[PDB]
């Protein structure tokens, strides 16, 4: 059997259509996650992405912060980690300006209009996403 | 502004006229639903109906979000905060750009009532009800 | 203005909208200093000038450096980074229907002079913080003590 | 037919018929069910087998018995296995839901070209499988019986 | 006074350094 | 028949929406009145004092005999936590398999109200409708929702006789009727 073929039967592009590339699994999942599900708008596409990372953030500086051992250790991680979404959502925005220049199209994320949408949903939902977990932290006693 | 559910056209102030209503009627349709469950809520726990439980024997409604603050109070904020971020999902896509949508229909028709011949008047009996319990709510807040 | 062409763009500069948002913030800020006028003359805030420690504040803390942090300090100082956060939040996040920050590619600048009622309490609000912080530098006064 | 499922012992084994008269959807559903016990009982299996006598986790010292030690396992653990395992399902039915789609390849094996020997390890996984089915079932039983792990109870 | 260490050395060494890395990518990747 | 052969509705409940409304409606009360049925089937077993014998549950030692001793209501409570878990889960899986698994489609939207048959021998697993005819069968539908409604009213009446003083009568002293007047899943919560 022969499970690695040419990409798209394209056998001088620089690819492998490997089990790992090109399976049903990578596939579904891939085009199922935000950035590549259709028919979701930039704006949904950047929160999903926002919220999902603002999720996560928090949690390396709440633990291994400087005060992790203090009685304010989850409010410097909530902190910690706003300022490090401002930091990813002004590098965001500075790509948009730098590769986006030219552009009327909208709708559509290699757009200026459209990276700016999605860079709003970024923005918002991260900052949602730490004070969300921080809420979910303050309170993991629930559990 | 006008060709909408319960358009007196009552608006003095300047809130919304040829933007914002997208936005301003579905949630004015939130707040008058939240508006018709919190006072029916409170009426109910004023007048004795309650969990069957030792701690909620006691708690009468002012009374009772201190101690019913974190543990099932916390399982509500979880059910509603799901709901509500699904109900983003619809709102954000529709306000900020224009795609169709109607304000304040997440597609909650499950019974299909909205097929009687008299859907108009759930189409205003649902935003009176919502701005009469809000008159309401405030007065039994406020009272306490 | 056009040498700038970069932040006239996005009406970052002498614009209306930068006009705006400042009086805005203006606005809000005498109505900061107003409550925590009446916070300290209140119980709210922590009292006795305890300073931080680096157990609770870390380096942040400035435990031996000198500068007096105090724990009242330490929560305006929360508050007003929530309030940076949601800034944040709402300039770069979606514009509910209200003010953007920035111009935006499509709009123009409004001509330069209900808005403009916010805009003559915005210009006001700023001649007062000025006019209340000048009197604080010369007078030696607190800024409280003054506006008290 | 077109299935791999066959083997020596027993043929092509179906005393009762239920693939007789019936259709491809419903086989295909069949195959994908079976592939999935066969899969969740090798884990079954295989997680007793190792946790019987090597369980570092939660402490290093949760029961031995598979039907105490999920008792014992906090709630949050239970809830994150649950959603792992959703995660996986939906997946699942999306690939059910696929244009192409044989019942248990979520490696889309089709678009590559396969042969005996494919067919062959197919079977592997198969008989490997419907082993584990009757393998985790008996250790089970054997643990709400005796009480004890399957290498205990060996012991 | 003590005040204007920090109010300063923060203010202007991590946020004018970052806009102004900013502003150099911005400007070096135009056109 | 003892209706008077009529639409029965006095208030307007109805029409509150359409068709696929009134199916529902349908449906719900079909199944209303089965549970109302069983429930009144299982409730003459209890306070008769009729149960299988054995260890309901062996490790934490609660039985058939203490839960017909107790009361019919207290005897879900003392049901183990997990047992009534598997209960509930149970008719969860048959609930759903039956809003999904009809071919037609939904109650509402092409399937019969209260037709479970599609689940295969669910319904008259020794078969004893097979004999019977369409003619017949409608006959026997109309006695399952006589009977469901009369049952409805049954259990209606046992739950407030057991809950609030003497309400119904020739059980408004009956102590067979003791315990709680409405268990709880899972007892507590
Ligand atoms: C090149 C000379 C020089 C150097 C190396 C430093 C170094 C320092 N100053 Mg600064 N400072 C300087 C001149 C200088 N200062 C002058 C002339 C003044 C006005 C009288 C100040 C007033 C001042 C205050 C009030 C404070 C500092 C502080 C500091 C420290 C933190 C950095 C900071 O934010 O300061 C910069 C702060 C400013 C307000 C900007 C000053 C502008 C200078 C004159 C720019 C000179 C540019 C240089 C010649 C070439 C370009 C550099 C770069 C672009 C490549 C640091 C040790 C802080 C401190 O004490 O920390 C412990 C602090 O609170 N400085
Ligand atoms: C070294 C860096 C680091 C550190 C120190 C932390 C710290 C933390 N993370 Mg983690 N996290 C990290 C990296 C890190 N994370 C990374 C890289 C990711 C992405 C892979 C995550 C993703 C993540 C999530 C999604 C969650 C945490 C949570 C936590 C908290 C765990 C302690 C607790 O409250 O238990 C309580 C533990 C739980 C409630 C269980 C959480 C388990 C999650 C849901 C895992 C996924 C489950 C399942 C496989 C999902 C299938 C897919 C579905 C769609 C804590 C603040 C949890 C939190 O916010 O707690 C309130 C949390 O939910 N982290
Ligand atoms: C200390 C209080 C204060 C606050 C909270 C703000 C806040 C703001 N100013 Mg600034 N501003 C201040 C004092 C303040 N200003 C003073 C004292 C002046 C007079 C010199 C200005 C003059 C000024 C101008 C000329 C502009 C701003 C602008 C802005 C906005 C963006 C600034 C930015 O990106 O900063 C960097 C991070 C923001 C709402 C800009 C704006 O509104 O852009 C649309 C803008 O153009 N401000
Ligand atoms: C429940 C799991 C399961 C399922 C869904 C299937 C499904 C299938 N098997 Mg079967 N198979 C299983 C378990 C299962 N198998 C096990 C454990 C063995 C080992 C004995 C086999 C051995 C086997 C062989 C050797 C072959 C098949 C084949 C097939 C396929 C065609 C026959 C058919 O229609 O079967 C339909 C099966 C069902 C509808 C499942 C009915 C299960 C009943 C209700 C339970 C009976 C067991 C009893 C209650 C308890 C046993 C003792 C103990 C565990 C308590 C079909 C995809 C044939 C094939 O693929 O040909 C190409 C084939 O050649 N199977
Ligand atoms: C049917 C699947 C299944 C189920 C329901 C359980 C259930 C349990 N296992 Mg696990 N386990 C499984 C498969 C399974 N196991 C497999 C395949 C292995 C071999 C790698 C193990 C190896 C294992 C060990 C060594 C231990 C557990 C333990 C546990 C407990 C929770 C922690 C855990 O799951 O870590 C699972 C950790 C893994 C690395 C398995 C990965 C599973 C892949 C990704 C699928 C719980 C009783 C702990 C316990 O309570 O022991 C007494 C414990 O110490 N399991
Ligand atoms: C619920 C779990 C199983 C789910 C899997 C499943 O699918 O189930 C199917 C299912 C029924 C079903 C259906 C649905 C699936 C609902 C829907 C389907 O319809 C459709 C799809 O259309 C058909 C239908 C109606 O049939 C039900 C299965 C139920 C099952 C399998 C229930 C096991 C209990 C064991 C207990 C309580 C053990 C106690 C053990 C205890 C308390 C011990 O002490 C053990 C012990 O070791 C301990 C801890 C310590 C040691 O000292 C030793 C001892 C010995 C003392
Ligand atoms: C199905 C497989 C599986 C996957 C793919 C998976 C992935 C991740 C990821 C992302 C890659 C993160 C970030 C993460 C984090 C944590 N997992 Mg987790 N996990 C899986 C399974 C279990 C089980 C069975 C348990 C568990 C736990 C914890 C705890 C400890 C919390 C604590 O200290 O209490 C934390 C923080 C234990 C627990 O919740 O204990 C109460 C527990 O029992 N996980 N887990
Ligand atoms: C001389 C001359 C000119 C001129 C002129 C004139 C008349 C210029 C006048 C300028 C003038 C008078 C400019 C004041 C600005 C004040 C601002 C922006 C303050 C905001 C302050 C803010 C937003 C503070 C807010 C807060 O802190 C507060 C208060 C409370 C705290 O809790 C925290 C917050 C953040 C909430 C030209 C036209 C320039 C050129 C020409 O050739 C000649
Ligand atoms: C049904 C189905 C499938 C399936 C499946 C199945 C059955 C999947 C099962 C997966 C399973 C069972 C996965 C467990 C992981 C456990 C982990 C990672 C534990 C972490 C443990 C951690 C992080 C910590 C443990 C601690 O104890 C430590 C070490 C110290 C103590 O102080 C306390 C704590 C808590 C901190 C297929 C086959 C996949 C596809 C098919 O199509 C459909
Ligand atoms: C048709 C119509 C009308 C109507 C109507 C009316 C009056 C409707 C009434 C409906 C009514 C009254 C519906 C009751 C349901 C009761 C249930 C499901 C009880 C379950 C009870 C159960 C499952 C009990 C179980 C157990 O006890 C068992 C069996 C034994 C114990 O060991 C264990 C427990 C305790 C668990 C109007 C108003 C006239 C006009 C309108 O326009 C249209
Ligand atoms: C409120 C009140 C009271 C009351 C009450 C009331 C009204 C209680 C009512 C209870 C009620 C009405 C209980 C029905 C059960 C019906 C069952 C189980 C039927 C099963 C039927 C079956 C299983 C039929 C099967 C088949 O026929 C099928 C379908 C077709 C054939 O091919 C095959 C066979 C033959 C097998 C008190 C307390 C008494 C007095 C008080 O004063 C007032
Ligand atoms: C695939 C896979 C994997 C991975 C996984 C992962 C990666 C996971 C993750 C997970 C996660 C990571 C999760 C998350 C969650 C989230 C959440 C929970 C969120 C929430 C949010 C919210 C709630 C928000 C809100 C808001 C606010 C607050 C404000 C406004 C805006 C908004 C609305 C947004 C593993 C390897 C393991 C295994 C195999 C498979």
């Amino acid at each position: 059997s022969e499970f690695v073929k040419p990409y798209n039967n394209d056998p001088f592009v620089g690819n492998l259509s490997t089990p790992v590339t090109t399976s049903t699994a990578t596939k579904l999942y891939l085009g199922n996650l935000p950035i590549y599900r259709k028919g979701l708008s930039p704006l949904l596409r950047g929160l999903e992405i926002g919220m999902a990372h603002g999720y996560f953030l928090i949690g390396p500086f709440y633990i291994l912060g400087p005060l992790r051992n203090s009685p304010n250790a989850l409010l410097v991680g909530l902190f910690s980690a706003f300022g490090l979404i401002l930091i990813l959502t002004l590098g965001l925005t500075i790509y948009g300006l730098a590769s986006f220049q030219g552009t009327e199209g909208g709708e559509n994320l290699e757009s200026a209009k459209g990276w700016r949408n999605f860079t709003s949903g970024f923005s918002i939902g991260a900052f949602g996403g730490a004070s969300v977990a921080y809420v979910l932290l303050d309170n993991i006693s629930f559990f | 502004l006008q060709g909408m559910v319960g358009n007196v056209d009552f608006d003095p102030l300047g809130l919304s006229s040829p933007n914002n209503i997208k936005w301003m009627r579905e949630a004015e349709l939130k707040h008058g639903r939240m508006s018709m469950l919190a006072w029916t809520g409170y009426v109910a726990v004023d007048l004795g109906l309650r969990f069957p439980g030792a701690r909620y024997a006691e708690l009468n409604s002012f009374n009772a979000h201190d101690v019913v603050a974190k543990k099932e109070l916390f399982l509500l904020l979880l059910w509603v905060g799901t709901f509500e971020t699904i109900g983003a999902s619809q709102i954000y896509d529709m306000s900020i750009d224009q795609s169709e949508r109607k304000p304040g229909d997440f597609g909650f028709d499950p019974l299909r009532l909205l097929k009687s011949p008299e859907a108009p008047k759930y189409y205003e009996a649902e935003l009176v009800h919502g701005r009469a319990a809000m008159l309401a709510f405030s007065a039994v807040v406020t009272q306490s | 203005a056009a040498d700038y062409p970069w932040l006239a763009k996005y009406g970052f500069g002498p614009t209306v909208k930068a006009e705006r948002w400042n009086g805005r913030h203006a606005m809000f800020g005498w109505l900061a200093i107003l409550g925590t006028g009446v916070a300290k003359s209140h119980g709210w805030l922590p009292s006795g000038d305890v300073a931080l420690t680096y157990n609770e504040w870390g380096g942040l803390a400035q435990q031996g450096f000198n500068t007096y942090i105090t724990n009242e300090r330490a929560i305006i100082m929360i508050a007003h980074v929530h309030a940076l956060a949601v800034s944040a939040a709402a300039a770069f996040g979606p514009q509910v229907l209200g003010d953007s920050l920035t111009l935006l590619d499509g709009e123009k600048d409004e001509d330069p002079y209900t808005p403009a009622a916010e805009m003559a309490n915005g210009r006001m609000a700023m001649m007062g913080i000025i006019a209340v912080v000048l009197t604080s530098a010369i007078s030696g006064k607190d800024i409280l003590e003054v506006v008290d | 037919n077109g299935m791999v499922g066959d083997c020596k012992p027993l043929g092509y084994f179906d005393p009762l018929g239920f693939s007789k008269d019936a259709s491809p959807e419903t086989m295909a559903k069949f195959r994908e069910a079976e592939l999935k016990h066969g899969r969740v009982a090798m884990l079954a299996c295989a997680g007793m087998i190792t946790a019987d006598k090597f369980h570092p986790l939660f402490g290093g010292k949760l029961s031995s018995n598979p039907l105490l030690a999920i008792t014992q396992v906090p709630k949050l653990g239970l809830l994150q296995i649950l959603l792992f395992i959703g995660f996986m399902e939906v997946f699942g039915i999306l690939n059910s839901r696929r244009p192409d789609y044989e019942p248990g390849n979520f490696l889309g094996t089709s678009q590559w070209e396969t042969t005996p020997t494919w067919d062959a390890y197919q079977l592997r996984e198969l008989n490997n499988g419907r082993l584990a089915m009757f393998g985790a079932i008996g250790m089970l039983t054997h643990a709400y019986i005796t009480g004890k792990g399957p290498l205990e109870l060996l012991d | 006074a003590s005040f204007l260490p920090s109010i300063l050395t923060p203010v202007v060494t991590l946020v004018f350094p970052g806009l102004m890395f900013a502003l150099f990518f911005v400007l070096i990747e135009q056109e | 028949p003892e209706t008077g052969n009529k639409v029965f509705d006095p208030v307007g409940f109805a029409t509150l929406g359409g068709d696929e409304t009134l199916a529902f409606f349908r449906h719900a009360e079909i199944k209303h009145g089965r549970v109302a049925m069983a429930a009144m089937v299982g409730f003459l077993f209890h306070i008769n004092h009729i149960h299988f014998p054995g260890y309901l549950s062996p490790t934490a030692g609660v039985t058939f005999e203490q839960l017909s001793a107790v009361g019919p209501f207290e005897a879900w409570n003392m049901i183990p936590l997990l047992g009534q878990l598997q209960i509930l889960w149970t008719i969860a899986g048959l609930e759903h398999a039956s809003e999904c698994l009809d071919p037609a489609g939904h109650y509402t939207k092409g399937g019969t109200p209260g037709n479970l048959k599609f689940l295969k021998n669910f319904w008259d697993t020794p078969g004893f409708t097979k004999k019977l005819t369409e003619a017949q069968k409608a006959e026997k539908l109309v006695s399952e929702l006589k009977n469901g409604r009369l049952a409805m009213i049954g259990i209606a009446s046992v739950c407030a006789a057991t809950a609030v003083p003497g309400s119904v009568p020739l059980l408004a002293n009956a102590p067979a009727l003791t315990g709680p007047g409405f268990a709880l899943p899972f007892g507590t919560f």
